[PDB]
């Protein structure tokens, strides 16, 4: 699809 | 011409820009996609007017560019973009302007336009484009 | 509490955020940079109130986030982030909130944040950052 | 080695 | 999506 | 320690590494895919032996590295990983080492990681990731 | 023609491609780098000999790919590359080939080729090529 | 800027 994607690194605090 | 640069976002939405079956491309306006939501950068108008609109709406996420053409040449003098092809994964915007003089063409086989950059005066001199996943 | 997600942008100005030193993390608001402008990205709230508002603003080019540290830990019976440590390529920006409970660290030896996500509800519950070149 | 995040440009057409 | 990393390709040329 | 750095690559097929279960994490070696085939990566070597191995063998395509953890602490009074953890979007390869000291991990919610590089000496002194779409 | 796709790597060391002052481009070998030390890839031949062979060696760091062009034409019928110019940050390696038919030309403003894919039969067929910071 | 392909790495952990 169109859309950008990143890199995004897991949450942290759950 | 006035350059301009309207930089990277995460997709594209719509493109208007305007053209002259007799001469080149003219003035170009882009609405990206930024996160989800539409943005809509500056207008890059031309210096002169006799011009016909074109608006590409997009369906953004479904539908996006898979390749830009044209064709580069003079008019007045002055080497610009003539003509201008976008072609999508859904359909092709036929070509606008005119189709005399040297061709070009950024096929793109995987990663997304996310932006634009280049000048105009009372045509598009030229321009380039942001690439990214 | 209420998810949020920035999205992606192209640096990083400024970060405003709220702590208790005995409590934990509150609301955040960060102001990124868009190629070349501030863009002030919307404010996430604590529920409640009686936090100690921090305002880093970094000199954008020169100076980035080089690494992002703190604590996680339980308030009243939910787990949250109690501490935050912001390091950049000039100075570290101190440890803000309660330093107790489990450490956790995201060093960048390269590359930028370039946008949060997480969510908010009395206080910080957990947040993801979005890395670039 | 600055905050402003890198991208892909291919160069101009027309210039 | 998979554990293959993607890449910007831009389209051929010479058809 | 001894510093090495794979680089990057296309992804990870295989992983193999030392642990003992008094002291700490060894040497590491890891099978990356370079464009749709194995590439065996240079040997990191700890400077002694009496260590466990283990072989993650990743399936790959499908099966990849979702979050990386472990614990950090001191042997001998040297600050090494004592303990790793490896968890994919199929299953998790259980803590291997000491899961004793100031626990780390970096979970990915979106990317890929595509190489290693780090220090070793008797045992992993540290080491970083190196993170792509 | 048989296709081939090279993948992505870190960057070009060298190039090696046939032509034929009268025909068009022929078989292509690239070698690549790949995290500091260089990876021939496979030699895709033509289908056909004749040719006279150039070796590009690129002073590797310092010097890289900032332009591909060439011209497309047609040669016993079939649609082919008939030349290609390499233009680096250092130098110019000249036309090769018979500059007839209609140009083409990839300008790269920032970014970096890390692969080559395409198809090749007596002749090239077409290429593409893979973009990376 | 060189010919060197970049890569965004994540700070080091047992330090
Ligand atoms: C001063 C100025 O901006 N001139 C621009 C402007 O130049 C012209 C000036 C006069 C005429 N004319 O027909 O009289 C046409 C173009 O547009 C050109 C193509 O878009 C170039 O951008 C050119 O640099
Ligand atoms: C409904 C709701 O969003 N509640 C949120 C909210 O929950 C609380 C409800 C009552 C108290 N209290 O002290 O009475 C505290 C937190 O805040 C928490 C920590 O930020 C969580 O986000 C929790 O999901
Ligand atoms: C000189 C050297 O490389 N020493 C390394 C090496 O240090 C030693 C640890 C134990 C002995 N010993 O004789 O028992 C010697 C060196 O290993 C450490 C943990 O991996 C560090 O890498 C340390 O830098
Ligand atoms: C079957 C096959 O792969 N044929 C290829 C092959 O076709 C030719 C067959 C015969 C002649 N000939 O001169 O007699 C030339 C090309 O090469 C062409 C240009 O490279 C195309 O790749 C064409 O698809």
């Amino acid at each position: 699809n169109g859309k950008s994607q990143s890199i995004i690194v897991g949450p942290w605090g759950d | 011409g006035v350059t301009f640069d309207d930089g990277a976002y995460t997709g594209i939405r719509e493109i208007n820009f305007e053209y002259n079956s007799e001469t080149a491309i003219g003035g170009l306006r882009v609405t990206y996609d930024l996160n989800g939501m539409p943005f809509v950068a500056e207008d890059h108008k031309s210096f002169i007017t006799g011009f016909k609109p074109v608006k590409i709406s997009l369906e953004f996420p479904s539908e996006y560019i898979v390749e830009v053409s044209g064709y580069v040449g003079k008019v007045e003098g002055y080497t610009v973009i003539r003509s201008l092809t976008f072609k999508t994964n859904k359909q092709t915007y036929g070509p606008y302007g005119v189709t005399n003089g040297t061709p070009f063409s950024l096929p793109i086989e995987n990663g997304l336009i996310v932006g634009f950059k280049g000048s105009i005066g009372y045509w598009l001199d030229y321009f380039s484009i942001y690439l990214s996943l």
